[PDB]
């Protein structure tokens, strides 16, 4: 007998509350760190540490640019969401 | 083990719901890039050998029946499942090309108790949506 | 510049709405497994991985007994919720 | 460098708020065992070389003043920060002896930007408490 709520993960782009970042031309951020990282690491490293990159990455190599002062310079942090029983790799 | 048992005969489904246009009477504005983003993720699950499907511009009420479908599925050869959704929303909600359908009716539908194909397989949920209007202004 | 919601790591006991699990005489169940992990794998596993195991722990191993049903038979599954950048070990 | 930077001179605070009775106003009843946890909890963290305080049955304002306190301190010799809540609780709030307080309060004494010496540091909270009534029947 287990949790029926056990086994799922919820991988969001942004933490709780806040405002999440897509561009008209490379699309949203976080998806596009995400595929990034998971064409380097899936054949090598666990889901979860796969998912610490794409928060490293989005954290530090990205940042709004507007003009209007409200939207300028902005940040976001990606926010793993687990509720996993075991380690995941996809090999 | 410690580590799930991914040596079934298939990877799994994973099922990318895209919606760019929103109706008019929803006041929200179309999702530029949105395509690059679901394009960029097929490829991605097609090379990690899941069996991926895309939709786009649904409904809330067609997002919940494409769901309470993929569901009542048998997912008895497959080693896992994830559904990726790229829209609009706020804390706890995502947007229908109509309106908003809070997540956690989504999401029931693969419990445990009512998707038992599933049972102890990881269901992954990837969304790419607002939670909220507050802005993080950064440090250092 | 870093998000300033970033680095936050908050090990929640149980999943979001559900109640949570004290025994009178061995404490809660998430932390008396938390602890027991800790003890066996803060020198190797990176904490995520700790959690992870903690998480399978208390999903497997524990059910309340009560005589009024309500109460009776019930599961519980914690809840990592990380917005950490990079990989934490304890060594 | 893809890990914490944990060599510094100690490992850092760790606060374990214990609280075990509330006032008859709070409809909350003792948390046996909590004892059992609290110290459980003290001499792991100890193994672990984090400077331990414990705390017992503080009130919701005790708790804000605390956590503004050690937010003031100067971390810059510390690795990380560990505080562990122990006490009643619903979705995003955690009790106080004589009441609710949101998470969210407390939490923020600690963001990047208003306590600087843990800035690019771990902040790890640890949460033993009910987030609402539902209760989990299980499967299998
Ligand atoms: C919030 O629900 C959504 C989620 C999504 O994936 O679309 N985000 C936005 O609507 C969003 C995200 N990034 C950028 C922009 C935006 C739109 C207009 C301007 C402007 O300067 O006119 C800036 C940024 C919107
Ligand atoms: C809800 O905020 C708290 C969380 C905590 O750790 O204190 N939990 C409880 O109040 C709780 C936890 N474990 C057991 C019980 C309880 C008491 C009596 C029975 C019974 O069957 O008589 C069942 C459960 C309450």
């Amino acid at each position: 007998k287990i949790p029926v709520e056990a086994d799922f993960l919820y991988a969001y782009s942004t933490a709780p509350g806040y405002y999440s970042w897509r561009n008209s031309k490379d699309g949203s951020w976080f998806i596009q760190s995400l595929c990034a990282m998971l064409k380097q690491y899936a054949d090598k490293l666990e889901f979860m540490h796969i998912l610490t990159r794409v928060n490293r990455k989005v954290a530090t190599e990205f940042e709004s640019f507007s003009f209007d002062a409200t939207f300028h310079a902005k940040k976001q942090i990606p926010c793993i969401v687990s509720m996993l029983t075991k380690e995941l790799y996809f090999y | 083990d410690n580590s799930y048992k991914m040596d079934y005969p298939e990877m799994g489904l994973c099922i990318i719901i895209n919606n760019k246009n929103f109706h008019k009477s929803t006041g929200m504005t179309s999702r530029s890039g949105t395509d690059v983003d679901a394009a960029n993720l097929r490829e991605t699950f097609r090379n990690l050998k899941y069996e991926v499907r895309n939709k786009n511009d649904l409904t809330r009420e067609e997002i919940v029946e494409l769901m309470r479908d993929v569901s009542k599925e048998d997912h008895s050869k497959r080693s896992s499942f994830v559904c990726v959704l790229l829209s609009h929303g706020e804390e706890g909600i995502i947007f229908g090309t109509n309106g908003p359908v809070d997540l956690k009716k989504i999401t029931n539908f693969f419990r445990g108790d009512r998707c038992r194909s599933l049972t102890g397989k990881p269901k992954l949920f990837i969304i790419q949506a607002c939670r909220g209007t507050e802005l993080d202004c950064g440090i250092e």
